[PDB]
């Protein structure tokens, strides 16, 4: 079936602690910049 | 016409695992990845529209 | 003792000040003086030790309830915590301050604002409460 | 509902049936301190006694931990219980938590 | 046994509060910022006309 | 596999985590957007540019935070994990028209992001009026990519108001009542219904909008005998609801978190609390007009909507005491979940009383398009609906995954966010009664220290989000494993262990009639 | 609530890397742009 | 006027509703559409709880009209009762090889 | 105009703003002591531990949770709505003046007598005579005879705006295609600022209000000079 | 009657804050007087009040535009 | 009203037959028949190019960007008049 | 020795209940009696002062003369 | 094994495609109206047809060939049927209002009156009363045909489900006719805008519902319904009776009382 128990009714692994720690800085990281950069985008224009 | 509905019973009952939007046979696994290229194909092209969108043009 | 998480559906022991009597021992395994205590349990309590007592209360129960209700040091760490991160917010503040603003606006430079006074007062800005009340017309100065 | 006597007799009644068993004794402590006030010792004494028919001596200390705790500030409320109870502690053999040590924190 | 809080608990609560209050001192005098208070009491008004 | 169960799901808990993954990422766009504005504000003069970039940023902010943090969140996220545990039910109604309301998102989104980086973005307000918002005064794709954006999450969340309103109707136990449902199921069966009756007249309203600004329609321009006055109506009569429809699933959340921590089974006044959300769910489609007192209405007509928004004060207080009465008795459990609630009770209070002020047409002639709206509003979002959000997800978080959270961090964190969002908008009141207006880049000199101050909070109230992300890494990274917790005879979704299996109720509970 | 201690405990140095990795993941891309805006600006 | 030739349930339903169908002529609700009626609850007349597996949760509206409903999980073996009001439950396991 | 540091409404400049300060002074009380008794009663629920956990029966305390509240709010709704109905009232202008907001400044007109129209913009930043404020200066300021009713006519030439004037409790919006009339009567000379109040596009911060209030005879030579 | 015009007087048949119909309604009874003076030969001084009424009430290029939409033959009220 | 018809007992497709072909279907042949009466060339109004009508904020999708949709020369005048 | 006396041991939640839910009340009069007094009366009476004498044209012969007007010199 | 009434839906495909096809279509009308392009638009419809077919057509494999519609989850579809109409009758709300705001109180522009000046009504008694009694006579006949399915009828259930779907046509070729004919367009102030978005939307669904009865219609050519099981003919009827009371509201209120 799917796996089932903590850790694995989720779309993303945390067998270990680092590569989950790159990939939540790398998905909450990216939501925060994304209007930084759209502002970015709009300066550099016009 | 002739009810056949006992018959599509049968093929969609069968037990081979097949979710319903395959358990037809094949033409439903043609029809899903003629669908599903076509909007995972328009989507790409929809971002590169944006793209460009995104830049004044000369 | 040991609590498995595939145990989750069976009643289970709590140490809850509202709930006095949980609905499973603490201990269930016994061991051969632990039942051999619990067979003197049936006879008269005044035979039992002042230790046999505590066994039987340590069987039964986790915690006294003097000890699930302590109170512990945590409002320490917390308060000082938040006014870590509440101090670390100022280091934003002051790079902000010397990398991305630039100088403010020439009204706020002191000859400015002095000029700006005298004439909000010679319009008489908010002259029942707010600003020119404050200021005595007659003595030409702010008001005691 | 009732006068005060009324639900103090009523309690003591349950607590005195003679084969309570040890789920009926959990439910009536567990229900008697959701109410708004510390049980009468005539209530206590008779749930004393029930953990006696049933040879539990803890739920005896226990529960005369939640009549201290049920007291909250009002501190002369558990050592006036303890009085009236002495008489039915010396006969039971009950310790109170504090001779065995168990108030500590 | 103590915990976490008993062991560090009184040198966070010290060292944070010290931390913040020297910080925010800092960055509310030292730095420029423009915080325009009220004249009143503080501006002698100079002619403007 | 994968792709199986997370882009075809047909599972209610599996897309409920998608929703608040979606949801968690919207805020940290919003937050950024919140952080422009005020790094705008927080010292006079101009940083950005002039109030058109500044007001995209601040549309993007509204939009965000309202279709892509809150309503995710609390519909999609604790609604489809919730709801069908709460009621034994092994799923929603339509579980696979449910992952389509889910997978709208991203795309409403996109256009979203779209609409900022083509042209000079939609600068105009998420009220979208015209005709700032039409083709001659934002010509060009923004606004057209900002209303597709809003029909998809239309669509999402019309057809979520469907699937929830069927699922809490016909999917309970057969002796189970709707009086006999928990208050966080009846607060997402009528925020459904309010969804399922406002979001078609937005959808109306923005299609003229859009036929306007490209088939020469004339529905609001005053040339082909429109006007402008009748959007700010098909606009408001869905934006009134909008706004209990974004706390209401935040009261129902609140009712479970005061009465589990007060060790209570129940909520004080359960049948007067569904007959609060009830009555504020109706009187919420029939105030409006609150948001047009100065465009030149009749005063009668300014007399009938003062009235009638104020009405709305006694449910909502019948909620408030009785939380109190929940609390009164209880053995208090001092958790992380607890102070956010608490938090919500109180400053829920002030920005409800503010919105009383706000009521009084002739205040609101001084008050409206100024940042005493702004304050208003603020303490009923970022610290009512943002409060109970975070309760909600620290008390189910061990549920959803099956691992417990650091308390004491959880503790710091609401502490942090608490002083930070007090920081940034009490001030805002004195800014609002002096006069600032909305929606500027830029202000006179002497609104120079509020304005100050608030975006220190703002910046407060940033460490406290980077902080929520490391807590969340942290307790993944521990992996403390759940065992017991307390309350289950009165808190259903827990009985099946944290997290529970990905089918429950495959045997429906026993529940007979008596 | 009650849980086990942790499977895979994350010691204090632990929590500092990943507290200063989160903080600097959002720091650092707004931080760069904003010491840039006048870079943007004047063209 | 009128004639034939649409199936019935009877010759055409198939899968699950076939299975309610034919359980729902002979009196019998294998798949929990109708609320069951309670017994006295003592501990001589428990309610009795149908099963598949060896446990199922139980809700207790333990009088009418209470919005609370208490929940717990009825094992096999001895009787159980609602923490609230005490009303005595039994699990009868077995079958749907029905 | 604000000053630093202000808390409250600036000082009524009209009588009509005069009643909405005494009306918020009466409603803001009411904030005050509901917000300070919420906060009270958290409090005393969180600070015993005494418990009662039981059910509690809800009807006697709900008919106090909903009458006292409605009492409450007929107090508030009572003066407010003689306000709305006041500020309704027939005055009889003795002058009418027609505002048009533009993107970005506002146009006025005079023309009960004469064709009077002139535009008014803000004073740039860069161009501010020592002692004049920044955004709030305009270059033609709307002058207007003190102690007289008038009628001010608003509406707008292209996007919506909003002409405020908060120290004469003043905000009517400017629609295209529409004419909204509010009333002005100022106690006093003076100057008496705003802003525009609805956003417009690239400098909505930029287009204020500036009126210059002064006796009859002033204004009717100013008039004549501006024709 | 009425010299000493100092402004529109308040009309009863408008007394909201929406004076559009005023504006409009005086444009059109000054205009509508004129072509019944104007024709009839008449003299169009007793349309007088009207005229001063709409020019007190009316935007400039609302009557601007009337004027010329009137001149174009594209007014679309009934003079 | 009961309209002026009459008469049920528990229901039925041979009434609803009854009513489509005895009432239903008569009616819409008699609309047909009166729709068919009045078809045919009207007589189009002068031209006259009100600011209200024929407008155009931007030009439309598809054609020479002034043409609606539908566009029928015969009565469709576009801003500047009809077509040739 | 001596016995204690029986205390009260009913209703204590209650009682303290009913005492500070008075105590608020008594305070919320108080406070009210404070507002009108520091924030209310003092606007009235601090306008009524204001206007009591109030010579216009004397506050703008004022302001004339300090050059504040564009139509007055 | 479960043990209680409800269906357990596969995983499925079409959720994700339905969002794709909306992102394409609405990106591709933006493409059409900005940019000159009608590319990302066809793909959009194309992939929301191939959608909404194979969703639907999974649908009926589940009902009709795999028994998953027991009469529980019967009853939520009805509920959830019942439900999208109110939404949509909310919908043409808006319309509505739109059409009496401007119309009671009619702008300067227009000639301060209504009809505004310069638009030629058309006259309500002529194709619009045809249409008004096609759409009436076609709830006539879709209720014979509902009678004839629940009295087990093939024959004169698909005799009056097509006459129903004939009439469906007729409205749709009339309105169509209309349009052409009509002397007035959607530019035509806000007149042509109520007139023409109002009875387009409508027209559109008079489309949907259409293909909705021919759907129904090819299922009980294919012996799909039972005399007692039938929600999908249920639901199109009661969509196909909205679609007329619109059209009742479109007619008193537009082409009558507005003319
Ligand atoms: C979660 C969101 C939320 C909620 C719940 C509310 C709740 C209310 N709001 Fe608010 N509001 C917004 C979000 C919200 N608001 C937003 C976003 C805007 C701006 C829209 C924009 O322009 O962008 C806005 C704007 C808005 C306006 C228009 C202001 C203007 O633009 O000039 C008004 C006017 O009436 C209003 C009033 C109210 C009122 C009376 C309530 C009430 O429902 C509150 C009732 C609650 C209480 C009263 C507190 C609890 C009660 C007691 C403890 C009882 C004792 C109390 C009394 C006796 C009074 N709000
Ligand atoms: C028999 C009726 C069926 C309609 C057939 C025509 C094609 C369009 C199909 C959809 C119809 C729905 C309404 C959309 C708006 C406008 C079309 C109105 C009906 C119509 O067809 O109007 C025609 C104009 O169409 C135009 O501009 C056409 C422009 C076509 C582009 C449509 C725009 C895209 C619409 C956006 C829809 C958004 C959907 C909202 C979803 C809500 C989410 C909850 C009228 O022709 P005319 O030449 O002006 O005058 C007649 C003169 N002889
Ligand atoms: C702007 C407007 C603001 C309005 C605010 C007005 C506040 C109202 C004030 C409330 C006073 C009225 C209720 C008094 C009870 C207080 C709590 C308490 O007293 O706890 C118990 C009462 O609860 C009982 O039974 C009765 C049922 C349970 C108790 C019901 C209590 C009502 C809840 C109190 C709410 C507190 C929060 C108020 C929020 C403002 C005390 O138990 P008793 O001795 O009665 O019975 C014991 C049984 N024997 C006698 C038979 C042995
Ligand atoms: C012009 C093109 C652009 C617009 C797109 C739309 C185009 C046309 C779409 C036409 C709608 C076709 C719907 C076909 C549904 C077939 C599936 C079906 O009818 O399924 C039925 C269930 O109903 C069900 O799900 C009920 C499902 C009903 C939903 C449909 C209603 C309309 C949705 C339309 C989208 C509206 C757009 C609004 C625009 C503003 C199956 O159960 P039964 O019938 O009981 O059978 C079982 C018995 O055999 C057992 O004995
Ligand atoms: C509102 C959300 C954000 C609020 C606060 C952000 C706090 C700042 C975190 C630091 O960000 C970095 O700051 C450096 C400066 O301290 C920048 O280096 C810049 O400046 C250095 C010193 O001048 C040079 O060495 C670098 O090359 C040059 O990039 C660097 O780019 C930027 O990432
Ligand atoms: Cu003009 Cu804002
Ligand atoms: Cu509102
Ligand atoms: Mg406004
Ligand atoms: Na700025
Ligand atoms: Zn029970």
């Amino acid at each position: 079936h799917y796996e089932e128990g903590p850790g694995k009714n989720i779309p993303f692994s945390v067998e270990n602690k680092w590569r989950l720690l790159a990939m939540m800085t790398l998905f909450f990281g990216s939501g925060f910049a994304a209007p930084f950069f759209i502002v970015r985008h709009q300066l550099l224009k016009k | 016409f002739e009810n056949r509905v006992a018959e599509k019973q049968k093929l969609f009952q069968e037990d081979n695992g097949l979710p319903v939007h395959l358990k037809g046979g094949a033409t439903d696994n043609i029809l899903y990845r003629v669908t599903m290229t076509l909007c995972l194909g328009g989507t790409l092209y929809s971002l590169y529209c944006l793209g460009w969108a995104s830049f004044p043009h000369k | 003792s040991v609590v498995k998480s595939e145990d989750y559906a069976l009643p289970s022991y709590v140490d809850r000040r509202d709930y006095p009597l949980p609905d499973v021992a603490h201990v269930k395994n016994l061991s051969a003086s632990q039942k051999a205590l619990k067979e003197k349990e049936k006879a008269s309590w005044s035979s039992l030790s002042i230790d046999e007592k505590v066994e039987l209360y340590r069987l039964k129960f986790k915690e006294s309830f003097a000890e699930m209700n302590r109170s512990t040091n945590e409002w320490k760490t917390v308060v000082g915590a938040a006014m870590f991160f509440i101090g670390f917010t100022a280091l934003l503040l002051i790079w902000e301050k010397h990398y991305v603003y630039g100088p403010i606006p020439h009204t706020f430079e002191e000859e400015w604002v002095a000029k700006q006074t005298k004439r909000m007062l010679d319009m008489k800005v908010a002259p029942i409460q707010g600003f020119s009340a404050k200021w005595d017309y007659d003595k030409n100065e702010w008001k005691k | 509902h009732e006068t005060d006597e009324e639900f103090d007799a009523r309690w003591v009644t349950y607590f005195n049936k003679p084969d309570i068993d040890a789920w009926e004794l959990r439910k009536g402590m567990n229900t008697l301190v959701g109410y708004d006030l510390v049980p009468e010792p005539k209530i206590i004494d008779a749930a004393l006694r029930a953990c006696r028919r049933l040879n539990d001596f803890a739920s005896a200390v226990r529960i005369l931990e939640v009549v201290k705790d049920k007291a909250g500030p009002h501190k002369e409320i558990y050592p006036y219980v303890i009085q009236e109870l002495r008489p039915t502690l010396n006969e039971l053999g009950i310790s109170t938590p504090e001779e065995l040590g168990l108030d500590k924190v | 046994a103590p915990d976490f809080h008993d062991k560090y608990g009184n040198a966070v609560l010290a060292s944070g509060a010290t931390f913040c209050v020297a910080v925010w001192v800092y960055m509310a005098t030292q730095i420029g910022i423009e915080w325009n208070p009220s004249p009143v009491g503080r501006v002698t008004p100079k002619e403007w006309r | 596999m994968f792709i199986n169960r997370w882009l075809f799901s047909t599972n209610h808990k599996d897309i409920g985590t998608l929703y608040l993954l979606f949801g968690a990422w919207a805020g940290m766009v919003g937050t950024a957007l919140s952080l422009l504005i005020r790094a705008e504000l927080g010292q006079p003069g101009t940083l950005l540019g002039d109030d058109q970039i500044y007001n995209v940023v601040v549309t993007a902010h509204a939009f965000v935070m309202i279709f892509f943090m809150v309503m995710p969140i609390m519909i999609g996220g604790f609604g489809n994990w919730l709801v069908p545990l709460m009621i034994g039910a092994p799923d929603m109604a339509f579980p696979r028209m449910n992952n389509m309301s889910f997978w709208l998102l991203p795309p409403s989104f996109l256009l979203l992001l779209a609409s900022s980086m083509v042209e000079a973005g939609a600068g105009t307000g998420w009220t979208v009026y015209p005709p700032l918002a039409g083709n001659l005064a934002h010509a060009g794709a923004s606004v057209d990519l900002t209303i597709f954006s809003l029909h998809l999450a239309g669509v999402s969340s019309i057809l979520g108001a469907i699937n929830f309103i069927t699922t809490i109707i016909n999917m309970k136990p057969p002796a189970m009542s709707q009086y006999q449902t928990p208050l966080f199921v009846w607060s997402v069966m009528i925020t459904a219904v309010l969804l399922l009756l406002s979001l078609p007249v937005l959808a109306a309203g923005i299609t003229m909008l859009l036929t306007d600004r490209n088939l020469n329609t004339t529905f609001f321009d005053p040339a082909g005998g429109g006007d402008p006055i009748l959007y700010q109506h098909l606009f408001w009569f869905f934006g009134h609801p909008e706004v209990y429809i974004l706390i209401l699933p935040g009261f129902g959340m609140i009712s479970h978190i005061v009465t589990y921590y007060s060790g209570k089974k129940e909520p004080f006044g359960y049948m007067g609390m569904v007959w609060a959300m009830m009555s504020i769910g109706f009187l919420g489609f029939i105030v409006w007009a609150h948001h047009m007192f100065t465009v030149g209405m009749d005063v009668d007509t300014r007399a009938y909507f003062t009235s009638a928004t104020m009405i709305i004060a006694i449910p909502t207080g019948v909620k408030v005491f009785s939380w109190l009465a929940t609390l009164h008795g209880g053995n208090i459990k001092w958790s992380p979940a607890m102070m956010w609630a608490l938090g919500f009770i109180f400053l829920f209070t002030v920005g409800g009383l503010t919105g009383i002020v706000l009521a009084n047409s002739s205040l609101d002639i001084v008050l409206h398009d100024t940042y005493y709206v702004v304050a208003h509003f603020h303490y009923v979002l970022s610290m009512g609906a943002v409060f109970a959000i975070m309760g909600g997800f620290v008390h189910w978080f061990p549920l959803f995954s099956g691992y417990t959270l650091n308390d004491t961090w959880a503790k710091i964190h609401f502490a942090i966010m608490f002083v930070g969002v007090n920081m940034t908008f009490f001030p805002q009141h004195f800014l609002g009664l002096s006069g600032m207006p909305r929606r500027y880049s830029d202000y006179p000199d002497a609104y120079t220290m509020w304005n100050t101050i608030s975006s220190m909070g703002s910046f407060i109230s940033l460490t406290a989000v980077m902080l929520m992300v490391f807590i969340i890494w942290e307790a993944f990274a521990s992996k403390r494993e759940v065992l017991t917790v307390d309350l289950t005879t009165t808190n259903l979704e827990w009985l099946n262990g944290c997290p529970p299996p990905y089918h429950t109720f495959e045997e429906p509970t026993y529940v007979n009639l008596k | 609530i009650t849980a086990k201690p942790a499977k895979t405990p994350t010691s204090p140095k632990e929590q500092a890397i990943g507290l200063s990795v989160t903080f600097l993941s959002f720091l650092l891309p707004a931080g760069w742009v904003l010491y840039h805006l006048d870079n943007y600006k004047k063209s | 006027a009128s004639g034939g030739g649409v199936p019935t349930d009877e010759e055409q339903a198939t899968g699950l509703e076939r299975e309610v169908m034919l359980a729902a002529r002979k009196g019998q609700d294998p798949y929990n559409i109708l609320a069951p009626k309670a017994t006295s609850g003592t501990k001589e007349d428990p309610n009795l709880v149908p099963s598949i597996t060896n446990k199922r949760i139980v809700g207790c509206i333990c009088e009418e009209d209470n919005s609370t409903v208490i929940w717990f999980w009825l094992h096999k073996g001895e009787a159980q009762r609602c923490p609230s009001c005490g009303t005595h439950y039994k699990l009868v396991p077995h079958q749907l090889a029905h | 105009m604000a000053y630093p540091m202000q808390l409250g409404f600036q000082d009524a400049t009209s009588p009509i703003m005069e009643e909405l300060l005494h009306f918020h002074d009466h409603t803001l009380m009411i904030v005050f002591l509901i917000s300070s008794l919420v906060l009270y009663i958290i409090s005393l629920m969180l600070t015993t531990k005494l418990t009662h956990t039981s059910t509690m029966d809800a009807q006697e305390v709900e008919t106090i949770w909903t009458i006292l509240p409605a009492i409450i709010l007929i107090l508030i709704a009572l003066p407010s709505l003689r306000i709305l109905y006041m500020m309704d009232e027939i005055n009889n202008p003795s002058l009418t003046v027609k505002t048009m907001g533009h993107q970005w400044y506002w146009s006025y007109e005079y023309t009960d007598y004469e064709d009077l129209s002139f535009d008014s913009y803000m004073i740039p930043t860069s161009e501010l005579k020592p002692g004049e404020l920044r955004l709030l200066e305009v270059d033609n300021r709307v002058v207007l005879p003190m102690e007289m009713t008038i009628r001010m006519l608003v509406s707008s030439e292209d996007v919506l705006h909003s002409w405020a004037v908060p120290s004469l409790g003043l905000k009517t919006d400017a629609i295209p295609g529409r004419l909204n009339q509010t009333t002005l009567m100022s106690s006093r000379p003076g100057l008496y600022y705003g802003q525009c109040s609805e956003i417009c596009g690239s400098n909505h911060s930029f287009m204020p209000i500036v009126l210059e209030l002064v006796p009859l005879k002033y204004f009717e030579k100013w008039s004549a000079s501006m024709l | 009657k009425i010299k000493n015009y100092q402004t529109a007087p308040f009309d009863s048949r408008f007394p909201n804050q929406n004076q559009t119909r005023n504006c409009w309604q005086n444009y059109l009874d000054f205009h509508r007087c004129e072509k019944a003076m104007t024709a009839k030969g008449g003299d169009v001084s007793v349309c007088e009040w009207y005229r001063r009424v709409y020019k007190s009430l009316c935007p400039i290029s609302w009557v601007s535009t009337w004027d010329d939409r009137r001149a174009e033959g594209t007014f679309p009220g009934k003079i | 009203a009961s309209a002026a018809k009459g008469d049920h007992g528990g229901t039925g497709a041979r009434t609803w037959r009854f009513l489509t072909f005895g009432l239903a279907l008569p009616s819409v042949a008699l609309c047909t028949l009166n729709s068919w009466l009045h078809s045919g060339h009207r007589e189009r109004p002068a031209f006259i190019p009100y600011h209200h009508l024929r407008i155009r904020t931007k030009p439309f999708s598809w054609g020479d960007g002034n043409h609606t949709f539908f566009h029928n020369p015969r009565v469709n005048p576009l801003p500047t008049g009809y077509e040739k | 020795s001596t016995a204690l006396a029986k205390p009260q041991m009913r209703g204590l939640l209650a009682r303290r209940l009913r005492f500070h839910i008075v105590g608020a009340f008594m305070v919320s009069l108080g406070f009210a009696t404070f507002y009108k007094f520091a924030v209310a009366e003092k606007r009235k009476k601090a306008y009524a002062d204001f206007y009591r004498n109030y010579d216009s044209m004397k506050d703008f012969e004022e302001m004339r003369k300090a050059g504040i007007f564009q139509s007055a010199k | 094994h479960q043990t209680h009434a409800y269906h357990m839906v596969n995983p499925s495909p079409w959720p994700l495609t339905g969002a794709l096809s909306a992102l394409l279509m609405t990106s591709g009308l933006t493409m059409w109206f900005h940019f000159n392009s009608m590319t990302l638009l066809m793909i959009g419809l194309t992939t929301n047809m191939l959608t909404m077919y194979q969703w639907w057509r999974d649908v009926i494999r589940e009902s009709t060939f795999q028994g998953h519609h027991t009469p529980a989850v019967q009853k939520g579809l009805r509920y959830g049927m019942i439900l999208f109409i109110i939404s949509e009758v909310l919908f043409f709300t808006g319309f509505f209002w739109a059409f009496y705001h401007s119309s009671l109180a009619p702008t300067p522009e227009l000639g301060g009156c209504w009809p505004p000046t310069g638009i030629h009504p058309l006259n309500p008694l002529e194709v619009p009363l045809l249409n008004t009694s096609v759409l009436l006579a076609s709830g006539v006949s879709i209720t014979w045909a509902h009678h004839s399915l629940m009295e087990g009828d093939r024959k004169h259930m698909l005799q009056a489900l097509f006459i129903t779907i004939t009439l469906g046509v007729y409205f749709t070729l009339l309105q169509a006719s209309e349009y052409y004919e009509a002397p007035f367009t959607i530019s035509d102030g806000v007149y042509g805008s109520t007139f023409f978005v109002a009875t387009g939307f409508h027209g559109l669904h008079v489309i949907i519902g259409s293909t909705f009865l021919i759907v129904c219609f090819f299922r009980q050519l294919k012996f799909h319904f039972t005399s007692n099981h039938h929600f999908g003919f249920e639901a199109a009827a009661w969509y196909w009776h909205f679609v007329d009371v619109v059209w009742l509201f479109l007619y008193v209120s537009i082409y009558w009382w507005g003319s």
